[PDB]
RNA sequence: UGAACUAUGCCUGGGCAGGGCGAAGCCAGGGGAAACUCUGGUGGAGGCCCGCCGCGGUCCUGACGUGCAAAUCGGUCGUCC
RNA sequence: AGCAGUUGAACAUGGGUGAGCCGGUCCUAAGGGACGGGCCUACGCCGUUCGGAGGGGAGGGCCC
RNA sequence: GACGCAAACGAACCCGGAGAUGCCGGCGGGUGCCCCGGGAAAGAGUUCUCUUUUCUUUGUGAAGGGCAGGGCGCCCUGGAACGGGUUCGCCCCGAGAGAGGGGCCCGCGCCCUGGAAAGCGCCGCGCUGCGGCGUCCGGUGAGCUCUCGUCGGCCCUUGAAAAUCCGGGGGAGAAGGUGUAAAUCUCGCGCCGGGCCGUACCCAUAUCCGCAGCAGGUCUCCAAGGUGAACAGCCUCUGGCGUGUUGGAACAAGGCAGAGUAAGGGAAGUCGGCAAGUCAGAUCCGUAACUUCGGGAUAAGGAUUGGCUCUAAGGGCU
RNA sequence: GCAGCCAGCUUAGAACUGUCGCGGACCAGGGGAAUCCGACUGUUUAAUUAAAACAAAGCAUCGCGAAGGCCCUCGGCGGGUGUUGACGCGAUGUGAUUUCUGCCCAGUGCUCUGAAUGUCAAAGU
RNA sequence: UAGUGACGCGCAUGAAUGGAUGAACGAGAUUCCCACUGUCCCUACCUGCUAUCUAGCGAAACCACAGCCAAGGGAACGGGCUUGGCAGAAUCAGCGGGGAAAGAAGACCCUGUUGAGCUUGACUCUAGUCUGGCCCUGUGAAGCCUCACUUACCCGGUGAGGCGGGUUCUGGCGUCAAGCGCCCCGCGGGGCGCGACCCGCCCCGGGGACAGCGUCAGGUGGGGAGUUUGACUGG
C-alpha cells in the first residue's frame, strides 16, 4: 500500500518541476480533488468543477467557493465579520 | 470538382465547345489562309485559370 | 527599425480577446426604482465557469416589476454564495454576503465585491477572483463614501455606488504554482495571445531598443520617462524606483 | 471479408457522415447512414440530473410528426417537469401560501 | 496587387498500433502497548519511457549535385496524449 | 507519349452526368458588410448590434 | 404511483427542453469481420501414397408490429449495525439500502409484414429463354473494428451559436342544449404538389501542383489469413500489376548499393570510433554512485530460449 | 453434496531428443566513469548553423482605480487590451528546484518635492 | 599542447549585466575505459545496378585560334615568339598533370564626393506627448484666486418605467384588474373614471464652464524622416 515515500500524489510529475515545487502543489492538488463534506445534505460528495465551483452530486447544489478549497480563510474570517457588522446596524 | 456553379460549369462548356478543329472547307474558302485553329488547347499542357 | 511588438497589440488583429466561450459580460442588475427605494429578490439558478477569468459567475434569476418576464442577471459569484439561495438587491437589501446595495447603506468595515466605480457603471471595482474592497468611511453631508481597493487605493466613490457583500470567490488561484509551460498555454489561450514573451534584449536592433550586441545586455537604462514615445516607451515606464525592495 | 466505401460525396468522419453496416438481400454488406440518438427532455427544474420518462428521445424536428401522447405525461406539468419536483412544487405552493395566512 | 506558400490568431472539422515504468484512490493480511507502520493486490495518473502511422530532419558532412527534384533520395535519427 | 507500339490521358468522329427525401439551397461560426451617426477636400473611411420617429404586422372593427 | 390509452379545445404572454456540447481511461450491450465445431449440404482442388480431406458458396433493405438484450438518483410495499448491497475500479444507503412487485427509455439484435416472386449456388432443357433443388444447425472469444451505453479521470483549458422543432404554465376565448356542435398532435385512411443548381471521370510512382506521364507536394473513408505484443517486418487470399520514359550481349577498371564477408591484431586509422560492429525480443535472477526520493534503471552483470511426449493448475452449464 | 456434460486460452514443472542448436528468418537498447552548457517537455534560421540559441515554469521589478495604464487610427474623444478591473491588464529583466544574491545614487537614466534664488516662449501688461 | 582534480594579484571571474550547485533529461560540446568491429596493419573475394559493347533514341556546359616539350626573353610561371628537343593516319576505354579548365562584371581589400540595413552624445526635422495663451466660455458670490449656478460642453445608465416639490420563512405563484362609481346602446352589449394622488420645465445619474475640440507658442521627441560622417598616404 505505501508505495511512495515522500511524493505521494504529486508523483505523477515525476523528477520534474523541483522539489519545493512538487511539495507546493502538493498540498493543493490534495485539497483540490478533495471530496468534501455537503453542508447542504450531508453527504461527502462536494467535488470542485472549476475555479470557484464546488458541486454536490446527491443534492446537486452548486455552491461559490475557493479555488482549491471549499472555502477559503478569508471568506470565513468576513463572513464572520458582516454577519456582527449586520448585529450592530438592528440595534 | 464534381461541385460545380453554373457560371463555372457554363464557362467550361464555351471552351468545349471551341476546342474543335476548322472546317475542312474553311482551307478552300479563304484560299488555305488558315490552316489549322491556332486556339487549341489540350487538358494537361495549358490550364484554364 | 519596424514597429515593435507592443505596439502591435493596440491594432487588434492577432491580440483581440478569445471571446467566443465567454458566457457574457459580468455586471449587476442596471438600478431601477426597485433598488432606489427598496429591494429584489433573485434566486440563484447556477454558478457558471467564465472562460478567460478565475472567477465564477453567478446566473442570478430575477422577476421584472414592470412586465410579466423572469431577467436573468450574470453576477460576480461572491465566495460563498450557492443554487437555490435568494439574493437580494437594493436600497433596504439586508447586509448578508451576496446582496448588493449601495454603500452608503453599509457600515464602516465592510468588505464588498463588484463595487461601482460610478453610480449606475453596474461594477467595476474588485472583480477578480479572491479580491474585495473595504468601506473606509462615509460623509452623509456630501453623499460620498471612502473605500479601499485591492491595490491599496484609497478612493472617493458616491454612497449610492452598488456593490456585493463578501469575496469574489475562486480565491487563492495564484497560489498553486504552474508547472507545466503547457499550463500557462491553456491558461492564456482563453484570454488573448500574448503568453510567449520573447525578451527584448533576444531580438534585433530593428524590432526592439533593447536588442542587437554581442551580449543580451539591455545597453541603455531600463527606466523610460512616461513622455517617451511608442516604440520606445519599453522597460520599467515612469519607474519611481528599481530594486528589491 | 468486402471493403466497402461511402455512399455520399461527404468523405470525412463528421457527425452527420455517421453509418451502421446493413446486410441487404443481396448479400451484400453495406453502409446504412444513421441518424443522430436523441434525447428526451430534462426537468425544468434544473436539480434532477435524469432526463424525463414517457417520452421519446428523439431528433427536435421528429417531434413535430409524433403524437402529443408521445410527447408528455398524463400529470400537470407533464413532459416539462419531473414528477418528484412537481410534488414538491405542489408543496413548497401550498406551505408557502399557509405561511401568508399566518402572517395576517 | 498579393496570407493558393509561409508566420501568428480565430471559427468549424478530422487524426494519432502495440508495449513499458507505473502515482493518488481502494482492498485484504501481518508487526505494535499505542502511536502507527510493513507486505500483497487493485487502480491507471503523467507537457512519463520504447515505438508504428503521422509530424519533424541528427549524422553519414552518404546518394545526387547540366539530379527524380531551382532542396530530392537512402539508411540512421528526434518526437509520437 | 525522351525505344517501340497494332497502344494511350495523342489525334479524328460520335456518345455520356436524369434526384422532394445526395449536396447546394435554409441556419449563424469566426468574420465580412450595409443602416443611423460621425469622419473625410474627396474617391470614400470608420463603426456592427449598438445608434434613428429604425414596427408596414395585428387581434378587433372605424377602434386598441 | 412511476405512467398508460389512436385521438383527447384553447390565444396573448411566460417558463423549460431538444438542436447543443471537451479530451482521456475502464467496463458492458449490439452489428460487421475473423475464429471453432457440424465427420452438415452444393460444386471444385488433390488423390503416386495419405487425407470422412482442402477450397468456395450457405442471404435479407427502409419503414411498421412484436419480442430478446441493455440502461434508468423512475414508482409502490417496506424497513436495515452482527451494517449491508456491489464494481475490474468504484460507489450506494433512515434525504432511505437489501429484497419483492412494477414503470420508462434505447432496442441498429431476433421474428413477422416487406419477402422470395427477387438475390446467390448447383443441376437440366431449349435457343443462337423456360424448369428442378438448395439457400442448414450450432459453438465461442483478453479477437479486431464500428456503434450504443455506463462509470470515472483531467483542466489557473470547462470545451459554439442560430435556424428549426417540442412540452408545460397560462385560461383570454370558441362550441351545442340533448344530440349534436366547436375542436381534434388518431403512420386511421384518402386527395394534390415538391421548382432551381451540382451529379461523367481522375483524385495520384501518367487526369491536381511543381514548365513534364517529375523518386517532390496534396484532406479523408474501407480494410483479410499466418507469425508476433503489435495497424512492426516477412509470407499469402480478395483486388491490382508488369518492375515504373527502352531492349540485347558481356561482367574490365573506377563507382553506387548489398548497412556482403574476411585470417591474426583490435582504433596502432582519423581533428575526432567518422563509418558499422557489438548489444537487442521474452522469461527467471541480479541491479550500484548519486538524487529534487519521483528516479537513476532495460543501470551494470548473469542464466534460459528448439522440437516432441506428458504432468499440474487456472472455467462454465444442467 | 457431487455427478454428467461443455468450453477455451495461458502458466508452471518434467522426461525424451537433435550437430549445445534453438527471440535460428524477420523484428530488435552497446555499456561504464567523468567535465561543460541548457533544468526538463517544447521551439528555431523552408534551401549550409536543431545548438549552449528562443520559449518555459519559477523569481523580481515597473506602470495603472477607467476623465486610467499600454497601444492603434489621416480623422470622429473612433479603435485594441476590454464580454476586462489590481488573484487584472500592460511593460521589462532573470530563467525549474536548492543555496545565496554583497558594496556603490558620484556618472547616465528614471522618479519625487516646489522655503522655486536662477533660465524662461507666445499672448497679455 | 588533450581530459580530470587542485593552485589563483584572475591580461580581462563574480553574485537576477545573476553567482554557486544540481537529480533527471539531451540527434548538445569534451575525456577515458570495457566490449566491439576492415578505421587501420593490408588488402582480398562475391553480388546487384552502372560504367563497357549493341538496337533504337539523343542533349548540355564550353569554344579567339588552337592544342608535344626544355630553356630563353617577355606584362617578371608560353601553346603560338627565340634557340633547341623533335614530329606519322583514324581511334577505344580510362585518367585527373595542365589548359594560370568551366561555373559567377571578387563576396575579402581599396576607390567612388554610389547606396542600403541599423545605432547614438552626429547634422537638420518630425508624429506623438507635456505646457501656456486664445477659442467654444456663460452665470452668481466672496477674498487675480476660490467656492458655487446649469443651460453650453462631457461622461455613464436605461426597452430613456416611477425624478423634484406637495416584498428576508422555504430552489412555489404573480401576465392585459377584481371591485366600485358614472354613462350610453336593444336581459344580452359598450364606454369612462376610481382602483394606479396632485403639480412641474427640462429621461435618470456623475462632472461642469473644468475636461475636451480648434489654433499658435515653448519643452520633450533616433518612435520616425532626410542627410552627412575631409584629403594626403610605399593598400
Ligand atoms: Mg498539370
Ligand atoms: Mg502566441
Ligand atoms: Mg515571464
Ligand atoms: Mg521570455
Ligand atoms: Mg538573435
Ligand atoms: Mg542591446
Ligand atoms: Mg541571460
Ligand atoms: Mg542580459
Ligand atoms: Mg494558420
Ligand atoms: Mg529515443
Ligand atoms: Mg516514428
Ligand atoms: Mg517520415
Ligand atoms: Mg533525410
Ligand atoms: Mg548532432
Ligand atoms: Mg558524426
Ligand atoms: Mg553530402
Ligand atoms: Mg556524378
Ligand atoms: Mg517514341
Ligand atoms: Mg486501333
Ligand atoms: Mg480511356
Ligand atoms: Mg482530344
Ligand atoms: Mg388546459
Ligand atoms: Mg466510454
Ligand atoms: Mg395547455
Ligand atoms: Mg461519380
Ligand atoms: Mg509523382
Ligand atoms: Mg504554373
Ligand atoms: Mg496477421
Ligand atoms: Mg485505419
Ligand atoms: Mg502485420
Ligand atoms: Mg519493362
Ligand atoms: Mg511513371
Ligand atoms: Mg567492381
Ligand atoms: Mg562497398
Ligand atoms: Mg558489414
Ligand atoms: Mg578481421
Ligand atoms: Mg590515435
Ligand atoms: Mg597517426
Ligand atoms: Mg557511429
Ligand atoms: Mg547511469
Ligand atoms: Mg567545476
Ligand atoms: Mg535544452
Ligand atoms: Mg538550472
Ligand atoms: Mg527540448
Ligand atoms: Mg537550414
Ligand atoms: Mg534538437
Ligand atoms: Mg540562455
Ligand atoms: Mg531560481
Ligand atoms: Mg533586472
Ligand atoms: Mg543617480
Ligand atoms: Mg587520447
Ligand atoms: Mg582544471
Ligand atoms: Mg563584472
Ligand atoms: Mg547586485
Ligand atoms: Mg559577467
Ligand atoms: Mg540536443
Ligand atoms: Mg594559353
Ligand atoms: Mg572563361
Ligand atoms: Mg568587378
Ligand atoms: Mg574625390
Ligand atoms: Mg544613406
Ligand atoms: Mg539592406
Ligand atoms: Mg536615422
Ligand atoms: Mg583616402
Ligand atoms: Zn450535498
Ligand atoms: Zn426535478
Amino acid at each position: 500500500a505505501k508505495r511512495t515515500k515522500k511524493v505521494g500524489i504529486v508523483g505523477k510529475y515525476g523528477t520534474r518541476y523541483g522539489a519545493s515545487l512538487r511539495k507546493m502543489v502538493k498540498k493543493i492538488e490534495i485539497s483540490q480533488h478533495a471530496k468534501y463534506t455537503c453542508s447542504f445534505c450531508g453527504k461527502t460528495k462536494m467535488k470542485r468543477k472549476a475555479v470557484g465551483i464546488w458541486h454536490c452530486g446527491s443534492c446537486m447544489k452548486t455552491v461559490a467557493g475557493g479555488a482549491w478549497s471549499y472555502n477559503t480563510t478569508s471568506a470565513v474570517t468576513v463572513k464572520s465579520a458582516i454577519k456582527r457588522l449586520k448585529e450592530l446596524k438592528d440595534q | 470538382a464534381s461541385h460545380k456553379t453554373f457560371r463555372i460549369k457554363r464557362f467550361l462548356a464555351k471552351k468545349q465547345k471551341q476546342n474543335r478543329p476548322i472546317p475542312q472547307w474553311i482551307r478552300m474558302k479563304t484560299g488555305n489562309k488558315i490552316r489549322y485553329n491556332s486556339k487549341r488547347r489540350h487538358w494537361r499542357r495549358t490550364k484554364l485559370g | 527599425g519596424r514597429v515593435i511588438r507592443g505596439q502591435r497589440k493596440g491594432a487588434g488583429s492577432v491580440f483581440k480577446a478569445h471571446v467566443k466561450h465567454r458566457k457574457g459580460a459580468a455586471k449587476l442588475r442596471h438600478i431601477d426604482f426597485a433598488e432606489r427605494h427598496g429591494y429584489i429578490k433573485g434566486i440563484v439558478k447556477d454558478i457558471i465557469h467564465d472562460p478567460g477569468r478565475g472567477a465564477p459567475l453567478a446566473k442570478v434569476m430575477f422577476r421584472d416589476p414592470y412586465r410579466f418576464k423572469k431577467r436573468t442577471e450574470l453576477f460576480i459569484a461572491a465566495e460563498g454564495i450557492h443554487t437555490g439561495q435568494f439574493i437580494y438587491c437594493g436600497k433596504k437589501a439586508q447586509l448578508n454576503i451576496g446582496n448588493v446595495l449601495p454603500v452608503g447603506t453599509m457600515p464602516e468595515g465592510t468588505i464588498v465585491c463588484c463595487l461601482e466605480e460610478k453610480p449606475g457603471d453596474r461594477g467595476k471595482l474588485a472583480r477578480a477572483s479572491g479580491n474585495y474592497a473595504t468601506v473606509i468611511s462615509h460623509n452623509p453631508e456630501t453623499k460620498k463614501s471612502r473605500v479601499k481597493l485591492p491595490s491599496g487605493s484609497k478612493k472617493v466613490i458616491s454612497s449610492a455606488n452598488r456593490a456585493v457583500v463578501g469575496v469574489v470567490a475562486g480565491g487563492g488561484r495564484i497560489d498553486k504554482p504552474i508547472l507545466k509551460a503547457g499550463r500557462a498555454y491553456h491558461k492564456y489561450k482563453a484570454k488573448r495571445n500574448c503568453w510567449p514573451r520573447v525578451r527584448g534584449v533576444a531580438m534585433n536592433p530593428v524590432e526592439h531598443p533593447f536588442g542587437g550586441g554581442n551580449h543580451q545586455h539591455i545597453g541603455k537604462p531600463s527606466t523610460i520617462r512616461r513622455d517617451a514615445p511608442a516604440g520606445r516607451k519599453v522597460g520599467l515606464i515612469a519607474a519611481r524606483r528599481t530594486g528589491r525592495l | 471479408v468486402q471493403r466497402l466505401t461511402y455512399r455520399r460525396r461527404l468523405s470525412y468522419n463528421t457527425a452527420s457522415n455517421k453509418t451502421r453496416l446493413s446486410r441487404t438481400p443481396g448479400n451484400r454488406i453495406v453502409y446504412l447512414y444513421t441518424k443522430k440518438t436523441g434525447k428526451s427532455p430534462k426537468s425544468a427544474c434544473g436539480i434532477c440530473p435524469g432526463r424525463l420518462r414517457g417520452i421519446r428521445a428523439v431528433r427536435p424536428q421528429v417531434l413535430m410528426r409524433l403524437s402529443k401522447t408521445k410527447k408528455h405525461v398524463s400529470r400537470a406539468y407533464g413532459g416539462s417537469m419531473c414528477a418528484k419536483c412537481v410534488r414538491d412544487r405542489i408543496k413548497r405552493a401550498f406551505l408557502i401560501e399557509e405561511q401568508k395566512i399566518v402572517v395576517k
